């Protein structure tokens, strides 16, 4: 599913991906090179 | 109807030995953060991306 | 129905011109995701001249909007593509075509 980010490009050299997990919501979020990624995973199973 | 054939690259997954979850009474913290830095990527080492 | 998305950036300043041969690698997929063509399988770049109607409109417009070194996804409606007649065996009628195009160089 496409997600919008500044300087949107496929993972390239020197790229930095920051992954954040909150288990309360639950929610998973990303940042690219310090820039927000305008999409999130949420409401997923917490069985494991 | 007919079985299809194509050449596909092998894919492998790697993880740290880090395991975090949520449960009632759990001793674990809820919010976690990590980063991945790409150094070299060959867009097409084969026909498949 | 030509719609261009940038997978990887190019130079951003050099764009194809009419009478200028475009050299590309491409992989062709139908909207459902089935691959029907790939230049990389043959290991030979595909060369075509703009304004000679050799390639479908989808390509004519998409590559023109693209830039040297650029990788992009082109979605083409049937009308700009082969259309109702289709490509017998390869392409069904009334099919939207998805392409992954890397514009190597212009000559």
């Amino acid at each position: 599913r496409p997600v919008t980010s500044p300087g949107q490009h496929l993972l390239a050299p020197e790229d930095v991906v920051s992954c954040c997990l909150d288990l309360s919501v639950p929610s998973i979020s990303f940042r690219i090179n310090g820039c927000p990624v305008q999409g999130v995973f949420e409401a997923f199973n917490l069985d494991g | 109807l007919l079985l299809q054939t194509n050449l596909i690259n092998y894919v492998t997954s790697i993880r740290p030995n880090i395991f975090v979850g949520r449960a009632e009474g759990s001793t674990q913290y809820g919010k976690w953060y990590f980063e991945v830095m790409v150094d070299e990527v060959v867009p097409f080492l084969t026909a498949q991306a | 129905g030509v719609q261009v998305e940038t997978i990887s950036p190019g130079d951003g300043r050099t764009f194809p011109k009419r009478g200028q041969t475009c050299v590309v690698h491409y992989t062709g997929m139908l909207e459902d995701g089935k691959k029907f063509d790939s230049s990389r399988d043959r290991n030979k770049p595909f060369k075509f001249m703009l304004g000679k109607q050799e390639v479908i409109r989808g390509w004519e417009e998409g590559v023109a909007q693209m830039s040297v070194g650029q990788r992009a996804k082109l979605t083409i409606s049937p009308d700009y593509a082969y259309g109702a007649t289709g490509h017998p065996g390869i392409i069904p009628p009334h099919a939207t075509l998805v392409f992954d195009v890397e514009l190597l160089k212009l000559e």
